[PDB]
């Protein structure tokens, strides 16, 4: 168990969860905000 | 033929002259270090100039160089 | 007419002579 | 000695074939030879540089003699816009008839060249009118050529030897080369544009026969002396003027109108010839500053040791380096290359906005062959010269005499130097590729709205401020109001704000988001290129990796495969890297003029506008399109006079690709290769009674870097060559 | 002092049945290398040049075309098996020179009667500048 | 306008844009039943552009001949969106990921084994540290002050 | 004949799939000409030249306290070999692949 | 499979987040997708499969399949891991691959 959350926190492992994480957030926002050149709200 | 040189930094670990493949090197003895040994290059007309003395040295900087120069049948490793 | 005795003079004849001399120079043993 | 090479012992007594190459590429490498002197060195610099000069005479004087033999300088004379200019005849006994046909052109009797380097405007702007002037100039060069060697031959004898303290005069070598060297000789040319050039533009052949009966002037000499010189500028040509005529000829010998001949489409004569004779003054009167025999002038020496600011902050400043600079011929050499390079990419940037010669600026295989020619010979000149900084650094460099100035400290901060190159390279990467990818995203998926198109406008800001109305910024010179547009009005303004605002001209070209990210590619191309030799530089004399690395030569294989493995550690290898990024800016470079050229020829502006924000528009609507009449130069169904740029340009790629195999293998699978050829020939019959003089090896790690660079350069520029001329003349326009 | 063995023709060779690898015309006109070494038995190596061949009992010779090639074989003899080596370099002349062991000693174990040879007595890092030795025949590491 | 642009909005290209594009997936949606599912996915990628093209207009993009937005980074206060106001929130985010690593590498540095962790990441101490990014800005600029920043003599 | 009537002839679609749904394959046209082009960097130099710039950044990290404890080394010389052949070997075909599948998905 | 000579097989369909939805390009049969090259189509009309559901039953039992395989890994290497006389019994391996797996395969 805590060998497990040690390989989790394992180089690779670590990041495909960050940039999943990343990618999704990312993702979601151009989902809700298409397009955009420019921030609008000034 | 290549120069080989041994500078006094050289701690007499002997590694040198256990890495050459054309037996260019030898211990000497010396006061400068507590193996009371250093090396020395005796033959460089077989010096091939692979720099094997090279990567075996521990000491920073080197203690063994080798200087590439005049290229000569022994130097080129060449049989024919 | 020029042409053709100096494109063979310079494209064949200068660089077999060249060459030859050149050669043996440079295999040449004092 | 004992052979060749004579002058190096320890590759004579070399049994292998390396003895052979590696004479040639030491033979210039004076420093290098053996029983090597100063007086030696400069001595044979000397006589190269003579030898060098005999070599560029003899080079103008066959053009000239090819011009005048086989060319159309006479018929093209009379129209110069429908004549085809020729470079020279082709004998070539592998043609076949539809050779000949094609070849054949420019109102000639056989196959012939045409010439794209634009020496019919210039010769013709000049004042050469007739072959027979071609032959006299060919003639007089053959001679300068002659007198050449000469001298070259002279200064090699003894009492007719300089010593190195003459060479070492850097005072009076200045002064007469400020003064006489670049001064007089400008304002003699201003004399032959005045004389000559000017009178034919007007229509009055002058020659040596009957220039002494001509004035130049009407009142000319006498307004000079009084000091009232405008009545020189008084009469120019009408801007209704034909160029060998005398309708619309004016008296007038030196003007500052501004713009261009509206016949022409080049600069005024009178400009010209106003502009060498006031330069020529600056020179002259700058020729005088530096102290020799006199009593009067100054020591260049103190004034580098004077020049250290207080506070300390650049240390000692700029003492020593007088000596440094004297006597290093590297760092003479540096300085030289740099700003040669500099004022090269200058000449190329200036030729095709402010185009000189008579007829050129129409003939756009020309001004496209030109500007790419220069643009890489700068190129080529700026490695050379970052090249000479390392070889500095490592053979000539004191570090004691040059101790805590600023030469010094740039060794001394050498880590932040090379790390903020790093990060500029960085960022314009990371940024202009990334705009580029993204562009071509939003194509792909259909919708060009989404790019990122940035206005260049500080760009188009100094536009404006030139007087281009093209954004109305109405800044000075662009506004009304600027003083800085009144006190010109009286003077260049007028054929200046008419030349930037005509549309057909290179002057100022419109730009655009396009525009914008070919330059930031063009930066990133420097700061990388820049950054390649400057770390080499400044790591030649070491590094933690290699810190006894300036006892190792400029050039060496490496250091084996310890300490982690350092292939490619010398300076050179930083060099041989560099040529690459080189080449890589100048193709960006010389793909961004060919391109935004060659759509303005067409009148078709909007396709480089709308194509060149995204890189398949690069790939399909320029390399592409513009490959079709080129590679259909011959094909199954004939040829044409393009086939000589479509086989070269097939030649440029397979040269390049066999330098990737220079590249890419490395030694010795080939000299294990080369040993099992040894021993086939040697037991095979009736061959092994041929025995080689010099034993077959591998070529030298170095010398592959250097053979597969050739061969990557030798293929790439002919390739671009290739297609270049192929494109443009294929259409001319 | 030590006394070199002279190289004993007639010395066996090992049993080999040939292979591309050997002598070339350099061993003719140039130099080739001679190997010695003692052996317990009649055991298979490999040959620095070819495949395999069967090393003799008692004194076996082998020429070779590169001293690399006899040192390399001797290294292993005296790792793989625990073999005793000498070798020498032999002119076209028919004169020998014994090459190794030197002095009858390795040379990675340091003997008395051995003079410094290359040895500089400096830190690296205290060669002069080229600039230094410019126009002079002299190299910064040859002090 | 600026650098002799058109605003969007006024642009006979840009609409000729949004027209072309409309009626190009319109024609692939001439192709499929209007109650069936490519139907309503064309549907919805029309009306996603015309939230596009309505959007870029209303915001202010200056469009070129080729009635395409470009962007005026001059700092011209008419076009801060552009680039300067998503430019510093650019920053703020770069600032944030570098001092949060900084921020780690510091608290790791003096470890028994530092690679230890940076192989595998003390992700405890990783979750203590992120929210410091936060406060970046005034984090760096007093220990810009306070001599923290930078390493002495290097 | 193969320059013309081959490569550049049915390279056509490929460098025309903008605006379709066959624009995929010219995005991976251009990034495997990319990737290509990328792996000549390290076939074409050599780990020395790398491990020195490395140094040069490495100061700029230790100026600002964020140099990392495992220490950045350039790649061995057998890693910059298969590095290098990857990409070469990856832009390599998967340009003839865009090239391929483009070609003969419009005139197929 | 009812026009094969006009509809284009497609078998990945992309989701509309940036843009991408142009990949799903008209492959026939009112479908949106991406062509697919691999073959699928041919090879399962070639052994009868008609509905949708059999493509369904046959992804379930290769799931199942990379379970098994996947659990005689961990099984073989830490459970029952075979002798080394086991792997070098090399008549028994090629007896049993050559009449067992061809051939009972082929005759499947
Ligand atoms: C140095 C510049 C130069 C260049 C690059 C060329 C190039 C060419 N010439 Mg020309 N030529 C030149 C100068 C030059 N020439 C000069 C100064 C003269 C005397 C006025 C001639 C007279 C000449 C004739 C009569 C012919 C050519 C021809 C040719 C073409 C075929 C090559 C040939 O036949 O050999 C060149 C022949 C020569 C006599 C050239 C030698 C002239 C001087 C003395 C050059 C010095 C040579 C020297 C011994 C070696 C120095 C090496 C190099 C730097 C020159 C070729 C394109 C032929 C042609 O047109 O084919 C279609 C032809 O028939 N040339
Ligand atoms: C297309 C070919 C190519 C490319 C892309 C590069 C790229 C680069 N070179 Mg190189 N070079 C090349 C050819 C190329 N080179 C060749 C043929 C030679 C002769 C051997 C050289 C020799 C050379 C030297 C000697 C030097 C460089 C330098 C550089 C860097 C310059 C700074 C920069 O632009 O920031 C970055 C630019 C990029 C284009 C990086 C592209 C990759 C981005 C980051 C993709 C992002 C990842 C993305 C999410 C996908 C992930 C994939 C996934 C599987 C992980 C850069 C990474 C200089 C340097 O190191 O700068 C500091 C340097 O000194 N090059
Ligand atoms: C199910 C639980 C389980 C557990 C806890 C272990 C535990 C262990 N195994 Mg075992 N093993 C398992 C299942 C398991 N195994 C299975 C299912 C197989 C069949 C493949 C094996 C076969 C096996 C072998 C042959 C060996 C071990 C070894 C070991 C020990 C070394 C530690 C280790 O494996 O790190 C490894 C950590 C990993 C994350 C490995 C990941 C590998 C996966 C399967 C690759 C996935 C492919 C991927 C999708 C490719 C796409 C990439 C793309 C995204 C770019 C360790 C104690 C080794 C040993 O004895 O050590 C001396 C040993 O040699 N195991
Ligand atoms: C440095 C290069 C670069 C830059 C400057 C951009 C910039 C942009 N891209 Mg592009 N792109 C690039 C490279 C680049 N891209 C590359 C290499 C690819 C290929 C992988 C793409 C492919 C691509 C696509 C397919 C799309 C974009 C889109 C966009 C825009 C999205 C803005 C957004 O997400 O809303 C705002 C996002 C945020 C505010 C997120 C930050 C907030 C954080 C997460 C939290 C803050 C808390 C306080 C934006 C202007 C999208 C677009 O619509 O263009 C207009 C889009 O469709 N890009
Ligand atoms: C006024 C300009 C100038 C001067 C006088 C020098 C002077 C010198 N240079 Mg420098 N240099 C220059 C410019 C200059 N260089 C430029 C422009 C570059 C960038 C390309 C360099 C880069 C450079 C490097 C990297 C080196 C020198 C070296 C040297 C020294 C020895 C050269 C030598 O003997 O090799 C002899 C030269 C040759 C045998 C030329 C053969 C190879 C050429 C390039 C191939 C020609 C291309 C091909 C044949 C074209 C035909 C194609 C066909 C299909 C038509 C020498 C003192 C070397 C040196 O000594 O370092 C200390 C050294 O390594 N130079
Ligand atoms: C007024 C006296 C005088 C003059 C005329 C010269 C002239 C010259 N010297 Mg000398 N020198 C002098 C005094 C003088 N020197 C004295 C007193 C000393 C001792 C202190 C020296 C010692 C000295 C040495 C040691 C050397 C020279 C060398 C040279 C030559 C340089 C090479 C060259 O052609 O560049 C010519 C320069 C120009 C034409 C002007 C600059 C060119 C500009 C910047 C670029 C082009 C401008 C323009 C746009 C061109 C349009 C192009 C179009 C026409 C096609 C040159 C002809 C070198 C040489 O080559 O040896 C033979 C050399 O080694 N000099
Ligand atoms: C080095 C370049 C050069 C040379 C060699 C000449 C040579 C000559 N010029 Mg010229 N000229 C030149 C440049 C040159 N000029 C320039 C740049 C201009 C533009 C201002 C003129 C415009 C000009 C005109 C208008 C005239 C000449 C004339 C003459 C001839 C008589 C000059 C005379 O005796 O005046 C007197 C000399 C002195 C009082 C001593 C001068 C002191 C020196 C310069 C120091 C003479 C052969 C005259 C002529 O007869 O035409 C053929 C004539 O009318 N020149
Ligand atoms: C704590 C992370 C960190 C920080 C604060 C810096 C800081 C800096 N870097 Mg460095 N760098 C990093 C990571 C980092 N770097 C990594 C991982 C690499 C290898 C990919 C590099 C490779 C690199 C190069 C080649 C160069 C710099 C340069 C620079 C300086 C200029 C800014 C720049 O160019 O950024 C550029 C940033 C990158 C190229 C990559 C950054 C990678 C991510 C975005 C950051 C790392 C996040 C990390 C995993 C956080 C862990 C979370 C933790 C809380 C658990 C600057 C002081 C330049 C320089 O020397 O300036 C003079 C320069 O030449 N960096
Ligand atoms: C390494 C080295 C070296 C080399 C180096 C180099 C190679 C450098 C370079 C460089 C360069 C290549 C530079 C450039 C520059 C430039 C500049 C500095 C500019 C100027 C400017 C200005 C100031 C201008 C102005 C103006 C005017 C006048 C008018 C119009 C407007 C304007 C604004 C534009 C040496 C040998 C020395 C030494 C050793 C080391
Ligand atoms: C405004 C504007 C502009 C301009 C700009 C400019 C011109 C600038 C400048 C800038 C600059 C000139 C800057 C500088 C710098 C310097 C230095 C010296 C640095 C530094 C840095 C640092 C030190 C950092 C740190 C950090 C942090 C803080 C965070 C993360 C981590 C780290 C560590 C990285 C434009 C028009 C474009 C656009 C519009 C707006
Ligand atoms: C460019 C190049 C390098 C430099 C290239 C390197 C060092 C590749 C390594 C770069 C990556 C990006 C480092 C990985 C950084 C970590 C993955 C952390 C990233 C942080 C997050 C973004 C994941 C060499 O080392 C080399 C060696 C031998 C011959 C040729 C070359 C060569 O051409
Ligand atoms: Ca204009």
């Amino acid at each position: 168990m805590r060998d497990l959350k040690t390989y989790l926190s394992v180089a690779p492992v670590a990041s495909t969860l960050w940039f999943a994480a990343l990618a999704g957030l990312l993702i979601e926002i151009n989902r809700f905000f298409p397009d955009a050149l420019t921030f609008p709200f000034f | 033929s290549h120069s080989v040189k041994i500078y006094d930094t050289c701690i007499g670990c002997t590694q040198c002259v256990r890495a050459c493949p054309t037996d260019v090197l030898e211990m000497i003895p010396w006061g400068g270090c507590k193996a009371k040994q250093i090396a020395s290059a005796p033959r460089t007309e077989d010096c091939v100039g692979c720099k094997r003395c090279e990567s075996a040295c521990p000491t920073d900087f080197l203690s063994v160089r080798v200087y590439l120069w005049h290229e000569t049948t022994r130097s080129m490793g060449l049989a024919y | 007419n020029l042409p053709s005795l100096f494109v063979p003079l310079v494209g064949l004849l200068f660089p077999a002579v060249a060459m030859a001399s050149l050669f043996l120079h440079v295999e040449k043993r004092l | 000695a004992l052979r060749f090479p004579r002058f190096s012992q320890g590759l004579a007594q070399d049994p292998t074939t390396r003895r052979i190459w590696f004479g040639i590429a030491t033979a210039h490498d004076f420093e290098s030879h053996d029983d090597i002197t100063e007086g030696r060195l400069y001595q044979n610099i000397f006589a190269s540089h003579f030898g060098q000069l005999a070599i560029i005479f003899l080079w103008t004087s066959g053009n000239l003699f090819h011009v005048a033999w086989q060319g159309n300088f006479e018929a093209w004379v009379q129209d110069p816009l429908h004549v085809r200019p020729i470079a020279h005849a082709i004998w070539d006994p592998h043609f076949g008839q539809p050779a000949v046909e094609a070849f054949t052109r420019g109102g000639a009797l056989g196959p012939v060249n045409i010439a794209y380097s634009g020496v019919y405007q210039w010769w013709y702007t000049i004042g050469l009118r007739t072959n027979e002037d071609l032959y006299t100039g060919a003639i007089f060069l053959l001679f300068l050529s002659f007198i050449s060697l000469l001298a070259g031959w002279l200064h090699l004898q003894p009492k007719w030897k300089p010593s190195v303290s003459w060479f070492k005069n850097a005072e009076s070598r200045l002064n007469h080369h400020l003064s006489g060297l670049f001064g007089v000789s400008s304002l003699a040319w201003a004399g032959h544009l005045v004389h000559v050039a000017i009178p034919g533009s007007r229509g009055e052949y002058v020659r040596w026969n009957n220039f002494l009966s001509v004035l130049p002037h009407p009142q000319g000499l006498g307004p000079l002396f009084t000091g009232q010189w405008n009545l020189y500028a008084q009469n120019p040509d009408s801007s209704n003027h034909l160029f060998s005529t005398s309708q619309g000829a004016g008296t007038a010998i030196l003007t500052l109108l501004g713009g261009f001949h509206p016949q022409t489409q080049s600069l005024w004569l009178t400009d010209m010839a106003h502009h060498h004779l006031a330069i020529a003054i600056l020179f002259l009167i700058g020729g005088h500053m530096y102290r020799t025999n006199f009593g009067i002038g100054h020591s260049i020496k103190y004034i580098l040791e004077a020049h250290i600011p207080p506070g300390g902050r650049l240390g000692r400043g700029h003492k020593g380096l007088y000596d440094t600079i004297n006597n290093s011929i590297h760092f003479q050499l540096g300085l030289a290359l740099a700003s040669l390079g500099v004022i090269t990419s200058l000449v190329a940037q200036h030729m095709y906005s402010l185009p000189a010669y008579a007829f050129i600026a129409q003939d756009f295989t020309t001004q496209a062959a030109l500007y790419t020619h220069h643009q890489y010979i700068a190129g080529f000149i700026m490695t050379g010269a970052f090249a000479h900084g390392a070889i500095f650094f490592i053979r000539d460099y004191n570090p004691e005499q040059n101790a805590d100035n600023v030469l010094a400290r740039m060794l001394e901060h050498k880590e932040a130097i090379i790390s903020h190159l790093s990060w500029a390279s960085l960022f314009l990467g990371f940024h202009t590729l990334g705009l580029y990818v993204h562009n071509d995203v939003m194509l792909a998926f259909g919708t060009p709205e989404k790019q990122i198109l940035i206005e260049p406008i500080f760009a188009q800001w100094i536009q404006s401020a030139h007087g281009k109305t093209s954004y109305g910024f109405d800044v000075l010179l662009s506004s009304t109001n600027s003083p800085a547009l009144n006190a010109g009005r009286s003077i260049w303004l007028p054929g200046w704000l008419n030349a930037i605002n005509e549309n057909s001209n290179s002057l100022f070209l419109t730009i655009g988001p396009g525009d914008f990210l070919v330059h930031h590619a063009i930066a990133l191309g420097l700061h990388t290129t820049t950054l390649i030799l400057v770390k080499g530089a400044l790591d030649a004399r070491g590094s933690k990796l290699m810190p006894d690395k300036k006892d190792f030569g400029y050039s060496f294989p490496c250091d084996g495969p310890g300490r982690g493995g350092t292939c490619d550690i010398s300076a050179w290898d930083a060099f041989y890297l560099a040529v690459f990024w080189m080449l890589n800016t100048i193709g960006w470079v010389t793909f961004y003029w060919h391109w935004k050229h060659i759509t303005l020829w067409q009148g078709n502006v909007s396709q480089f506008n709308e194509s060149s924000t995204y890189l398949m528009g690069w790939l399909r609507d320029y390399l592409w399109l513009n490959s079709s009449q080129l590679i259909n130069g011959y094909n199954p169904f004939g040829m044409n006079s393009l086939s000589v740029w479509a086989w070269m340009f097939l030649f440029g790629h397979l040269v390049w690709a066999t330098g990737f195999m220079f590249l890419i293998s490395w030694r010795g699978y080939w000299q294990e290769l080369i040993e099992t050829l040894a021993w086939a020939h040697e037991r095979t019959p009736l061959a092994n009674l041929i025995r080689w003089r010099d034993k077959p090896v591998a070529l030298s790690i170095v010398q592959a870097r250097l053979v597969g660079l050739v061969h990557f350069s030798v293929g790439y520029i002919f390739t671009y060559a290739a297609f270049l001329i192929a494109s443009t003349s294929g259409k001319f326009g | 002092g030590f006394t070199p063995p002279e190289l004993d023709p007639n010395t066996p060779s090992p049993i080999f049945g040939g292979s591309t690898g050997g002598l070339l015309r350099k061993a003719q006109v140039e130099e080739f290398y001679v190997i010695t070494w003692e052996s317990p038995k009649e055991q298979i190596f490999e040959m620095p040049t070819g495949g395999a061949a069967i090393m003799r009992e008692g004194p076996n010779l082998l020429k070779l075309a590169r001293k690399e090639q006899c040192l390399a074989l001797g290294t292993r003899l005296r790792s793989k098996y625990k073999i005793k080596y000498q070798f020498y370099r032999v002119f076209p002349s028919g004169e020998v020179q014994y090459l190794h062991p030197k002095d009858g000693v390795y040379p990675e174990k340091v003997n008395p009667g051995r003079q410094g040879v290359g040895v500089n007595f400096r830190s690296i890092g205290k060669n002069v500048s080229p600039i230094e030795v410019k126009f002079t025949g002299k190299q910064p590491y040859d002090l | 306008d600026i650098a002799g642009l058109t605003p969007c909005k006024d642009s006979k290209q840009f609409a000729k844009r949004e027209k072309q594009s409309i009626k190009k997936l319109e024609s692939s949606l001439k192709l499929y039943a209007p109650d069936s599912a490519p139907a309503l996915a064309i549907n919805a990628t029309i009306e996603k552009t015309k939230r596009r093209f309505d959007n870029y207009g209303k915001q202010g993009l200056l469009c070129g001949a080729d009635g395409l937005p470009h962007l005026i980074v001059s700092g011209d206060q008419r076009h801060w969106g552009e680039f300067i106001t998503p430019g510093i929130l650019f920053l703020y985010i770069a600032g944030w990921i570098g001092w949060v690593g900084r921020s780690y590498l510091i608290a790791i540095r003096d470890d028994k084994k530092p690679t230890q962790k940076e192989i595998i990441i003390d992700v405890p101490l990783a979750t203590r540290l992120v929210f410091r990014g936060f406060s970046w800005p005034i984090a760096a600029y007093r220990e810009l002050l306070n001599g923290e920043l930078v390493a002495k003599d290097v | 004949g193969w320059l013309r009537d081959f490569l550049w002839a049915q390279a056509s679609q490929v460098i025309q799939s903008y605006g379709s749904s066959l624009s995929a394959y010219g995005l991976f046209f251009l990034g495997a000409h990319f990737v290509w082009a990328f792996s000549l960097m390290f076939l074409f130099s050599g780990r020395g030249y790398w491990q020195e710039l490395i140094e040069s950044i490495v100061w700029a990290h230790n100026k600002l306290k964020v140099a990392p404890a495992t220490q950045p080394r350039a790649l061995s010389i057998v890693q910059g070999r298969a590095v290098g052949v990857t990409h070469y070997l990856l832009g390599g075909i998967a340009t003839t692949w865009a090239f391929f599948l483009a070609r003969i998905i419009a005139v197929g | 499979l009812n026009d094969p000579t006009h509809i284009r097989p497609s078998a990945q369909v992309v989701w509309p987040i940036v843009g991408q939805e142009i990949l799903n390009g008209d492959v026939g049969g009112g479908f949106r997708g991406i062509q697919i090259t691999s073959g699928f189509f041919q090879i399962w009309r070639a052994s009868g499969i008609t509905s949708e559901l059999q493509l369904y039953c046959t992804a379930i039992g290769a799931l199942v399949f990379a379970a098994l395989m996947l659990f005689a890994g961990w099984f073989h290497y830490h459970k029952a891991a075979p002798k080394l006389v086991w792997f070098q019994d090399v008549e028994s391996m090629l007896n049993h691959h050559l009449a067992g797996l061809l051939g009972l395969g082929s005759l499947s």
